[PDB]
């Protein structure tokens, strides 16, 4: 219901900077993932890790769509927000 | 009250608590004993004596 | 109190003590001293009543 | 009135409501079983207490 | 009677400052040293500007 | 501006911007329970 | 119009009124040390014009006697006056000097026998410059205790929550704080005729033990340059002493950091002239003392200038509003609470370094003479301030 | 909410209580809420603010918890700057509102 | 009230930041309300009365 976009976020950026070896105030909160040195085959990569680091299921449709980190982190806000319902 | 409101230059509770007795011991000056001047001489038409404490 | 005291010729201020022992009570900690506002308006409370009356 | 006349109870002592430090010392001291952050402000915690 | 006392107050300004600074000291006084303080800050003989805006 | 110097309290108070009128209804009974 | 009384000043009286309002200032407000304005302006309903008798902080101001701040200012001016130069170990040890005389200490109560016993010195001093004069003395160096302080006044440590610092409790006194910039005005003064970057050199090296952030050199640095650039002037040319033109020259050359630039700039565009008061109990409630606490709200936050910058952009709001009447800035000074010793202190320098010596009301005089200062400390004043017209070696 | 009464709680599903306290309803208690800490901040010697809340307990209001000292005045003064300063603040909420 | 109303008047626009971080995270402290609404340029009271 309720989810707190801010913390969701903070860890969404600390992921991806852990994931690809650039430092956390690098990643802006519009940066694109091929600039940020990421292929094709990476952005599924770290699509994993963000859904093992949440333990959420990610919907597939929704992730053909991730392009900014912001749009990854409302997605994952989204599924954290609609979790006992 | 007064002198704590002239030292400070504010109001306080402090009143709160004086005014209160002296209210008192006013309503015991126009009534009960009549020492005002209160209907020409200080007499008036009605008191409220106090009852013993024995009730 | 006159004992703790050093001395064995009781003063005013120890029969002062005593009287306050019972009269009132026991003894509390301070007021603080970390704002000028406590001690300023109790002072003044103080003061006030005791120059009013003197004069 | 009986148990105060001198001799057999002549003396009173106050204790007082603890303060900041001391709400934080005791609060610091019922904790060391339970599981705690380390770090915690103890004594920003006593004082809106 | 709060007019005749603020009026009594508002000249005894230094002397209730006074025996303000002294009571914060000591904590404690007696009726003869607050005396001889009163009496050490008389009142002003005459009034001044500030003295008739107090009144 | 200085909105804020052409406040009224006989012909009605609002602020600035233009009545967030948003609003949507079910029945009674979806709305009480 | 404004200040005439004599012609144009010279450059000794300039010194020593400098000195002589500092101490005025800072004896006057002393008493009115961390509270309110309107809390001042209730306690003294007929104006904050004279020296206060009874007082009851904590530690107790006497009579006619000043705080640590001026002890700091006039010791700067003493020492420098003495290696005729801005030289850190000597005015470090005239300092430390100051710090020590007088004063006493009290032990300890700790359960395994632990041992932090209290120096209290004979004045009063801000917790943070005691905490650095002390560990001067406790042996450790002089150079690097910057280092340990900003991180060991740091009991601030999280804060979690609670939200404004209105109590000074809570405020950062620390290598940013008003300790610098109080100081900063004989220093400024001792080279009126020296360059810019010569004096920013001196200016650095009084602080590098101390204040060694960039933004409590700069609120140095801005005090200082205003003392200068009045030093240099006139109370005479109708043109050249204009707040205007002090302002302007201050947000040119001297004003680099950001916010000290801001706060500049505002109080250039806002700035008004208050008319000669004569009624206080009148003009503590007037349309006039209310726009200048606005503006004097907006300068700082709620009413405590603990930061440099702040602290200098409400040293000159004082001043700059009473253009031509010296005694009426540093009342209208001291009237501000907050920090209002340091604050009137350098209002007082200033007032003093530009207009000289004719303006010092003969009951401040006297009230030095009578107060525990006494007619020794007065002409130690005084001599001080003498014993600074012309020093230049290196 | 005792014997019966009550209308307060927000989160039973009963016929008094609706289950996802509607949009309408929670953009009010945080206006409410904002209101009431501004005017809490912006005001000379107020009481600190330690926490600021909306929905505790799922009921229809905000809750602003105060640190205070006791040693300002000790448990019994209060003046008259400080009784004004809390009417303002408390009539900040509706205001806002 | 008519203070109450002119100090929300002047700061509208902290007013509606601060109501729309209450609005996303349910919770805030009391240093993040600081930094929320010196953020947005509030203006003080001069005084409480």
């Amino acid at each position: 219901a309720a989810v707190d976009k801010a913390k969701v976020l903070e860890d969404v950026r600390s992921i991806i900077s852990t994931q690809l070896g650039t430092e956390l105030e690098k990643v802006a909160p519009e940066a694109k993932f091929v600039d940020l040195g990421a292929d094709s085959l990476d952005t599924v990569e770290i699509m994993m890790a963000l859904e093992e680091k949440f333990e959420i299921a990610l919907e597939e449709e929704g992730a053909e769509k991730i392009a900014t980190v912001q749009d990854a982190a409302d997605m994952i806000a989204a599924q954290i927000a609609a979790k006992g319902n | 009250g007064f002198a704590v409101r002239t030292a400070l230059g504010e109001e306080t509770n402090f009143t709160a608590a004086d005014i209160k007795r002296a209210t008192r011991m006013a309503k015991k000056y126009v009534f009960y004993y009549g020492f005002s001047e209160a209907g020409g001489a200080g007499i008036t038409t009605w008191a409220n004596q106090p009852y013993s404490g024995d009730f | 109190t006159a004992v703790r005291s050093g001395r064995q010729q009781l003063t005013a201020r120890d029969i002062y003590a005593g009287v306050d022992r019972f009269t009132q009570g026991e003894v509390r900690p301070s007021l603080p001293t970390a704002h000028k506002l406590p001690v300023l308006c109790f002072a003044a409370k103080e003061i006030g009543i005791a120059l009013v009356a003197g004069e | 009135s009986a148990l105060i006349r001198p001799g057999r109870f002549d003396r009173i002592i106050y204790m007082p409501l603890p303060d900041a430090l001391g709400r934080a010392k005791i609060m610091q001291v019922h904790a060391r079983n339970k599981a705690v952050d380390p770090n915690i402000n103890w004594y920003e915690v006593a004082r809106a207490m | 009677c709060s007019e005749d006392v603020l009026g009594i107050l508002a000249e005894r300004q230094e002397a209730m400052w006074a025996g303000i600074k002294a009571l914060s000291d000591r904590k404690e006084l007696l009726g003869s040293e607050l005396r001889d303080i009163f009496d050490a800050h008389p009142a002003a003989t005459s009034r001044d500007r500030d003295a008739r805006a107090e009144l | 501006s200085n909105w804020w110097a052409s406040i009224n309290r006989k012909t009605g108070i609002r602020g600035p911007d233009p009545a967030p009128a948003e609003e949507h209804t079910n029945g009674p009974a979806r709305d009480i329970i | 119009p404004a200040w005439r009384g004599p012609g144009e000043v010279g450059d000794e009286d300039k010194a020593v009124g400098c000195l002589l309002g500092a101490a005025v200032g800072n004896v006057l407000a002393a008493p009115y040390q961390g509270d309110r304005h309107f809390e001042v302006i209730r306690l003294r309903r007929n104006g904050v014009t004279d020296f206060w008798k009874y007082d009851i902080g904590a530690q107790p101001v006497q009579y006619g006697q000043y705080t640590g701040d001026f002890a700091n200012l006039l010791a700067v001016a003493t020492s420098l006056s003495a290696s005729r130069g801005v030289e850190p170990a000597h005015l470090l040890g005239a300092l430390t000097r100051a710090y020590a005389e007088g004063g006493s200490s009290v032990e300890v109560e700790d359960a395994s026998g632990g041992s932090s016993s209290g120096f209290l010195p004979a004045r009063r001093y801000s917790p943070y410059d005691r905490l650095v004069m002390d560990a001067v003395l406790a042996g450790t160096d002089p150079l690097k205790v910057p280092e340990l302080a900003e991180r060991y006044l740091a009991e601030t440590t999280r804060r979690h929550a609670s939200s404004s610092s209105d109590r000074p409790d809570r405020e950062p006194h620390g290598p940013s704080d008003l300790g610098a910039a109080a100081r900063a005005a004989p220093i400024g003064l001792a080279y009126r005729r020296a360059g810019g970057e010569r004096l920013l050199a001196a200016v650095r090296r009084s602080l590098e033990f101390s204040h060694p952030t960039p933004l409590g050199l700069d609120a140095a640095h801005v005090v200082a340059a205003a003392a200068a650039w009045c030093g240099r002037q006139q109370p005479g040319d109708a043109v050249g002493a204009t707040p205007a033109a002090l302002l302007s020259h201050l947000l040119n050359d001297v004003a680099v950091t950001a916010e000290q630039c801001g706060k500049l700039r505002l109080l250039r565009d806002n700035l008004f002239q208050l008319d000669e008061v004569t009624d206080w109990r009148a003009f503590y409630a007037g349309p006039q003392w209310a726009r200048l606490t606005a503006l004097f709200s907006r300068l700082s936050f709620h009413g405590l200038a603990t930061a440099g910058s702040e602290f200098a952009s409400v040293v000159l709001l004082a001043l700059l509003s009473s253009w031509g009447r010296p005694e009426q800035a540093v009342i209208v000074a001291a009237s501000l609470g907050g920090h209002a010793p340091a604050t009137a202190q350098t209002v007082g320098a200033l007032a003093g370094t530009l207009y000289g010596q004719s303006w010092v009301p003969e009951r401040w005089w006297r009230g030095l003479g009578e107060g525990v200062e006494g007619e020794a400390g007065r002409e130690a004043v005084v001599q001080a301030g003498r014993a600074l017209a012309a020093v230049e070696l290196a | 909410t005792a014997g019966d009464g009550g209308g307060l709680v927000g989160g039973e599903g009963v016929e008094g209580s609706p289950d996802p306290i509607p949009p309408q309803l929670r953009r009010a208690v945080s206006v409410y809420e904002a209101g009431k800490a501004l005017l809490a901040y912006i005001t000379p010697d107020y009481e600190e603010i330690a926490r600021v809340s909306v929905c505790p307990l799922n009921v229809l209001t905000g809750f602003t918890l105060f640190v205070e000292d006791e040693d300002k005045n000790v448990n019994a003064i209060l003046t008259r700057s400080e009784l004004e300063g809390r009417m303002v603040v408390h009539l900040a909420g509706r205001c806002a509102e | 009230e008519a203070k109450a109303m002119y100090g929300l008047a002047i700061n509208w626009r902290a007013l509606q930041a601060l109501t729309q971080a209450l609005l996303d995270r349910g919770t805030i402290t009391g240093k993040e309300v600081a930094h929320i609404l010196e953020s947005n340029g509030v203006i003080h009271f001069p005084d409480p009365y």
